């Protein structure tokens, strides 16, 4: 009959009841986790970026498996060891299993970052409302020159930890996110551009000092955290971000002239056809890296900003550059190929 | 440590006049014959390592390894021997259904290795 | 049914502290929660009134490079510590406070003249540090009463922190009244600033949104 | 060059960045984005076959095991390098469950949903079938078949 | 817009043919929309074709 | 929940008999004859099992001891 | 419509055969929603010929991959057209296009872990109007099979069955055309005889009492698959030569 | 699939020693992590002479690495797979943690099932297919 | 408050019948945002409406099969007929009818027109005929709803009713379609600067601009009402 009086004993049942979840080829003991089940009203799983690499899925048309402990000690033994509430770090290579690399690093790298000078450069304060003074107004995470009281915790003590107020000065952002943070690390840790090995110190090094229990509350509170900056940024792509070099445009025409030379000695006979072919496949490798050396310099963080000064050449804001700065997605790599020239790229099997 | 096994004898030692013993099994003679009762038994080993291809038949449990790549020629070994499993390795206590000495169930399959002590 | 809406009767609030502090509310609509929820933070935090400090005229240097005299105490630092401190004017207007003390050097929050309906709700309240001999200073410093906040720069001097609040935000979160699932609940989490009851100041809020919206309603309710 | 022209033409941004609000804060959004249309299609591979689940299913005659894709509710068969990781998880429980009641059990699987409707949470393993089957599979062969004790 | 799709995987396919779509999709759509809105004054023949 | 376990482990050490005694808990919970020691709410027994040996108060040793005491008391 | 293709659509669908092509018209006659018919002229009408050609798409055609293809007629009366005209809209075809899904609105910008890596956010707005609804038609068939305990009809005669449903059967034991299904609703309901009974007392009692089945009859009937529902588009029958039964 | 932890402490100072990997233009991998987590033998000692380091059974916790940097020690002999003196499998104090398990990996570990997935992980390999002299540093 | 200076309704320019920009009375700072999200929020939100919402027409059997003399589909008659929207009196739950024959094409003007709804324009589209001879004969039935009510959502209401003849199919039932916040400063000398904020509301014409914008605020009030408690 389908009674909702069922639904509530279903529900009730379902609070303490874990459940296993894994993915399709098993590979890793990374594959299959345990976690609380919470019913959700659709066709489909709903997964946290938690176990998500692990997974080895890729959000795409996908399947999982859900198993479901009926003893006792399976119970206890999947809460215990098929949680994934405790791989942590990776056992294999010792890292952390759980390393965040979705987009929640790209948040907290805007969180951590000073363009030159915004609104309310010189604004100093305690930091408690510096959520209004972003929020509502007047500061920026791009914002520099905030200088702040922090009150950070050091555990100097034989297992007891002992507060120091300073003065830092730092962006909004950084100061923010010193908020969700845990109580061990010095703030010096907090004092950077938020780059994607940087949360991997990060991780690391609280794993090291607290332990699991607040190391996970740090992790979670992370990927809310960047899923919400992250989306105060948008940070949207499109044709005009990526920037053509023009001096390809002539170097490239240098090497050409390079080519006919090497052709000239062809028509010599004075150059072997292996021999003009390397001395011409050496040009082109050198025409290829001072086109990609120019595209860089062109991406790199050179743009002047209007200020004091007036000549300020601060960090650029296009996607794929701060991307890869940070390490959120796409390749340097990638990013040369798809503005300057893809490269050499020849092999039909194995030649040039 | 696993491709290192079944250690080759040029002496017999009075333990055997063949080839293809265990490093460990002959160790574990050496050690309770030399120091116990016969010093003077001592059996040249020589140690040289094997490759995967091979070496998977070399198993103590006889469902173990059985389906490992064949078992028409392993079967007929198994039954000339008139060999038995003994229920011991991962594979024999999954299939047979035997609680393995590993994880929790170790102490449990301890507890009856305890049992396999009293009887 | 057609204009029927689920009203919140789990109001069940934990206090974490006497300022830090979690309510939750029932079921409200999909979508109106979230409504609900960022215009309650908008209008608490938009707008707040309370008495706070703007302005002082210390002894020394009007200039902020100033020298310490002994106070060992940088402008700035006793300039956020006494903004550090919350005084409540129970019906007087924007006043003056002086202080004067020995050279103890605990600056705490008894050392000022003390006014009747001038109140401070931390008698312990960090002003300044801790002085190097017996000298003594004037703080001459005034106290105003205001709603939200201000910044120093444009107006005139330390700051205009009128909100007597500390942070407050509101999570949603999803649940089923029976069988339809589609349930939205908000439950604000907030810190405040002391001195004010956030059940006391909620209801305060919610008063002044109601009586600035009920001129639009058309007298709606009548009956 | 012609499209963003045209944009100018169609009196829209040629870089086609344009202001955004939130629809959850109400806050003016940084990062002014181009927004457009695109196509999408809905390809073949729909949710009308992906959802599927089981409680109790029947046993084969022989193998006794359940029945396979979806046909007759039927469920797909577990993984050996998935029982490699399930051993890496020393969970001897869940692999002991998993080999016993998970499988070919029918006496078990009676006494488990017995066990279960009483809330005992026991299992009892007995010995496969299977291992009956191929010892008479030996048998069959020309080879006799003698478990000893 | 119904549909807010995840950008950061713009760089590690080069998909910059999504891109031109959202670019000629935004132009488009907004041809179309100012002809229908031409049409909403029931605007005349000759002044819709020029 | 209790999402990881760590204390557990601590408790017992070997890992893998944190997990039996739980069990063992669990089981005689769920057929009866025994109270839980710790102030339940209302949740499973093998949550409750997990929180009274981890609250220092369940070993291999005391439900032994117990068990002697029950069974000698016949 | 496909707002923005390659400029091949009308071809790859003229070529393609899923559509009409007006072959030697000239004005159309009749149209209708289930054929059109078109009046060729006389300049091209062929001496001692009907001069009108009756092009009859069938509409919800179970095509191979199970999809739902009903051709839709393009005109609406006395349309002009010469030859080869594109008549008929074909599946995912609109006035001769490929017309292969929808034109959706988007913007680029990630948000709120929703679109964590290849993640589309579809707001209530696209289920409002159900723009990408999904159309199928699926079959089923049984068969009467005359046997030796005796042949199974469709005669709607299920002993010991529930009345409600029988609501939905014909005399012939077929459900009209047009009905609603859900769970596993009988479909074609045959009865096969079974051996028969002596006296049998018990059973002599059970038929005086009772009678009509005596179990003679078991249930042979077709039902709705499980997890299957829907509503019935059309039928059809194919009987061997010589069986004339044709209830329904 | 029959390796797993059975014996706790070797009793056997064979071992091998660990040293940094400095092949080719320079170390590759620093004998830092080669056996951070990792118990030596009775070998550890202070490069001063008659000056020890750290006794025979003690596992590098984290305090011991850096100290031995100071020490500027390149190997040092430890206890190993099989080296372990327990005849069946190996002794747990020549195994380690070398996983989220901060406390060493415990009797009836199956290293063997925690290892043997993990040669084989990295499934994106690639396949099919004295005259000059420089120095690095002084 | 202080002279918090309390907006009001004024200045209502209603562009369309169903296109309007209308304007209120300026207010103290902060509000203006928060008055101008929550109205567009709480506008889209919940506008109850009347529409179609249940039709049986003597013709077809089954929706998806034709129909002689008729053009379009009976999904198509659903779809287009779907765009049905009339004003609708207190009574709800009702029965419109429209039944018709000819040649020329079919409007929704030739419907039964009953003494508690109102047809908002003549030129919505009811499958204009094809032939002479064929004859037209539907009634739809009209409930009052406030959001789109699933076509399965419906489907628990009959148990043994909804012969074939009779079916469902499914609906937004919201006239207000558009709601949106535009907040400027101006009018403003003898006090400090305010703010006015301007709303642009399309609705469906069933509901009037300042009576739903009234009922909207009602709602809220009524769900702050609680918020002081």
């Amino acid at each position: 009959r389908e009674e909702a009086v069922v639904w509530d004993i279903l529900d009730e049942v379902i609070r303490e009841h874990p459940v296993l979840l894994n993915r399709a080829p098993t590979l890793h003991r990374l594959g299959i986790q345990a976690f609380e089940p919470v019913l959700i009203e659709g066709k489909a799983i709903q997964l946290h970026p938690l176990v998500c690499a692990a997974y080895n899925a890729d959000f795409d048309g996908d399947q999982m498996a859900v198993h479901v402990p009926l003893t006792l000690e399976a119970q206890l033994e999947a809460r215990a060891l098929m949680m994934s509430t405790n791989n942590i770090l990776s056992p294999a290579n010792g890292e952390p299993i759980i390393v965040p690399s979705q987009d929640v690093v790209l948040g907290l790298y805007y969180m951590t970052r000073d363009c030159v000078n915004a609104k309310g450069e010189g604004m100093v304060l305690t930091g408690p409302k510096e959520a209004e003074r972003l929020y509502r107004s007047g500061l920026a995470s791009l914002h520099a020159r905030v200088k702040v009281r922090i009150t950070e915790y050091e555990k100097d003590a034989n297992g007891e930890l002992v507060a120091k107020t300073s003065l830092k000065d730092t962006t909004v952002g950084r100061a923010i996110l010193w908020m969700i943070v845990p109580k061990g690390l010095p703030y010096s840790i907090v004092n950077q551009a938020l780059g994607k090995k940087a949360i991997s110190k990060m991780l690391n090094t609280c794993y090291r000092i607290l332990g699991l229990k607040p190391t996970v509350i740090f992790a979670d509170q992370i990927m809310y955290t960047g899923f919400a900056y992250a989306a105060r940024s948008g940070a949207s792509v499109g044709i005009d971000d990526m920037v053509i070099p023009e001096k390809k445009h002539e170097i490239i025409s240098e090497a050409e002239a390079e080519v006919a030379e090497i052709q000239e000695q062809f028509q010599s006979g004075l150059v072997t056809a292996g021999e003009r072919y390397n001395k011409v496949i050496d040009i082109w490798a050198a025409a290829n890296d001072r086109v990609s050396k120019a595209m860089m310099d062109n991406l790199q963080t050179e743009t002047v900003i209007n200020r004091d000064g007036q000549e300020e050449k601060q960090v650029s804001f296009n996607s794929i550059y701060m991307m890869a700065d940070s390490g959120a997605r796409g390749s340097a790599a990638q990013i040369r190929q798809l503005a300057g020239m893809r490269g050499l790229m020849a092999k039909p099997d194995g030649s040039i | 440590r696993q491709m290192l096994r079944k250690a080759t004898i040029v002496n017999a030692g009075s333990s055997d006049f063949l080839e293809g013993e265990q490093v460990e099994y002959s160790r574990v003679k050496i050690a309770n014959r030399e120091l116990e009762a016969n010093g003077k038994v001592g059996a040249t080993y020589s140690r040289d390592l094997l490759g995967i291809t091979k070496a998977s038949l070399a198993t103590e449990s006889f469902i173990s390894a059985a389906s490992f790549q064949e078992t028409t020629r392993v079967l007929t070994e198994a039954a000339v021997a008139g060999k038995r499993d003994e229920l011991r390795g991962l594979k024999e206590n999954v299939i047979v259904g035997r609680l393995i000495p590993a994880g929790t169930g170790y102490a449990y399959h301890q507890d009856r290795m305890r049992r396999r002590a009293a009887g | 049914s057609v204009t029927e809406f689920l009203k919140p009767r789990l109001v069940d609030i934990e206090q974490v502290s006497s300022t830090h502090a979690k309510v939750t509310l029932e079921p409200l609509e999909r979508g109106f929660g979230h409504t609900l929820g960022n215009a309650l933070r908008r209008i608490l935090l938009s707008s707040m009134p309370g008495c706070a400090v703007t302005e002082v005229e210390i002894d020394g240097v009007l200039h902020e490079y100033s020298t310490k005299e002994g106070v060992q105490e940088d402008i700035l630092e006793i300039l956020l510590n006494l903004k550090g401190l919350a005084v409540r004017v129970q019906g007087k207007d924007e006043v003056i406070l002086t202080l004067n003390k020995s050279g103890i050097g605990p600056v705490t929050a008894a050392d000022i003249t003390h006014d009747g309906d001038v109140e401070i709700v931390k008698p312990q309240h960090v002003i300044c540090h801790l002085t190097d001999e017996n000298a003594s200073i004037s703080m001459r410093i005034k106290v105003q009463r205001g709603r939200g906040y201000v910044p120093a720069s444009t107006r005139i001097l330390v700051d205009a922190c009128y909100s007597p609040v500390e942070r407050i935000a509101y999570n949603v979160e999803a649940a089923r009244v029976e069988q339809r699932t589609d349930l939205d609940k908000l439950v604000i989490e907030m810190e405040t600033n002391g001195t004010i009851d956030p059940e006391e100041a909620i209801r305060r809020a919610a008063t002044i949104l109601a009586e600035q919206l009920e001129a639009f309603v058309d007298l709606r309710d009548v009956r | 060059a012609e499209i963003k022209e045209l944009l100018k033409l169609g009196d829209l941004p040629t870089s086609g960045q344009i202001r955004l609000y939130d629809g959850r804060t109400g806050e003016q959004f940084e990062r002014p984005v181009t927004v457009g249309y695109m196509y999408m299609l809905k390809l073949n591979h729909l949710v009308d076959d992906k959802m599927h689940a089981r409680s109790t299913g029947s046993y084969s005659l022989v193998t006794q095991q359940p029945l396979g894709g979806k046909a007759q509710f039927g469920g797909q068969r577990f993984g050996e390098m998935e029982v490699w990781a399930l051993e890496a998880y020393g969970a001897a429980y869940t692999l002991q469950e998993m080999l016993t009641v998970k499988s070919d059990d029918v006496n078990g699987r009676t006494k488990m949903y017995k066990n279960i409707v009483d809330g005992n949470h026991q299992m009892e393993p007995g010995m496969p079938e299977s291992f009956n089957v191929l010892l008479k599979e030996i048998r069959s062969l020309g080879i006799n078949i003698e478990l000893e004790d | 817009v119904d549909i807010v799709l995840n950008p950061l995987g713009v760089p590690s396919r080069m998909n910059i043919g999504q891109i031109l779509e959202t670019h000629l999709g935004m132009a488009a759509k907004g041809i179309g929309d100012k002809i229908n809105a031409m049409l909403k004054q029931q605007q005349e023949v000759a002044k819709l074709r020029e | 929940a209790r999402v990881t376990v760590q204390d557990a482990v601590e408790k017992i050490g070997n890992r893998f008999d944190l997990v039996l005694v739980a069990a063992r808990r669990a089981r005689q919970m769920q057929v009866g004859g025994k109270d839980p020691l710790v102030p339940e709410e209302n949740d499973k027994t093998t949550v409750i099992a997990l929180r009274e040996i981890e609250e220092g108060l369940i070993n291999n040793q005391i439900l032994d001891v117990r068990e002697r005491q029950e069974q000698q008391e016949q | 419509k496909p707002l923005v293709g390659t400029g091949m659509e009308r071809a790859v669908a003229v070529d393609s055969g899923v559509t009409a092509v007006a072959k030697r018209g000239g004005v159309v006659q009749y149209v209708d929603a289930s054929r059109i018919v078109i009046k060729v002229n006389e300049d091209e009408m062929y001496p001692g010929e009907a001069g009108i050609d009756i092009y009859n798409l069938t509409k919800y055609t179970r095509s191979n991959q199970n999809t739902c293809i009903n051709q839709m007629p393009c005109v609406s009366l006395g349309e002009p057209v010469e030859r080869g005209d594109v008549l008929a809209d074909g599946p995912s075809t609109d006035l001769g296009e490929l017309a292969l899904g929808q034109n959706m609105r988007v913007a680029f910008m990630p948000w709120n872990g929703y679109n964590f890596e290849d993640s589309i956010l579809v707001s209530e707005r696209v289920v409002q109007e159900d723009r990408f609804t999904t159309i199928h038609i699926q079959e089923l068939a049984c068969v009467s099979r005359d046997t030796k305990l005796g042949p199974e009809e469709i005669t709607a005669d299920i002993p010991n069955v529930g009345e409600a449903a029988l609501s939905k059967l014909d005399e012939s034991g077929i459900v009209y055309i047009g009905a609603e299904v859900t769970g596993g609703d009988i479909l074609v309901g045959k009865v096969t005889p079974k051996g028969e009974t002596q006296l049998t007392p018990e059973e002599k009692l059970l038929r005086a009492i009772f009678g009509e089945k005596a179990s003679d009859v078991k249930d042979s009937s077709l039902r709705v698959p499980n997890g299957v529902s829907g509503t019935v588009i059309d039928v059809q029958v194919f009987t061997r030569d010589g069986v004339e039964k044709d209830k329904r | 699939q029959d390796l797993v932890v059975t014996e706790d402490d070797c009793g056997t100072h064979e071992g091998i020693m660990m040293t940094p990997v400095i092949e080719g233009g320079d170390v590759k991998e620093p004998l830092r992590d080669r056996v951070l987590g990792r118990v030596t033998a009775e070998d550890v000692l202070k490069p001063g002479t008659a000056d020890i380091l750290v006794p025979r059974n003690t596992l590098l916790h984290e305090q011991w690495c850096d100290l031995l940097e100071e020490n500027s020690v390149d190997a040092v002999k430890v206890r190993s797979v099989v080296s372990c003196d327990t005849d069946f499998g190996v002794c747990a104090h020549c195994y380690g943690r070398d996983l989220a398990r901060g406390h060493i990996i415990n009797k009836g570990e199956a290293i063997g099932v925690i290892a043997a997935q993990s040669i084989g992980e990295p499934g994106t390999q690639l396949t099919m297919r004295e005259s000059s002299i420089q120095v690095k540093n002084k």
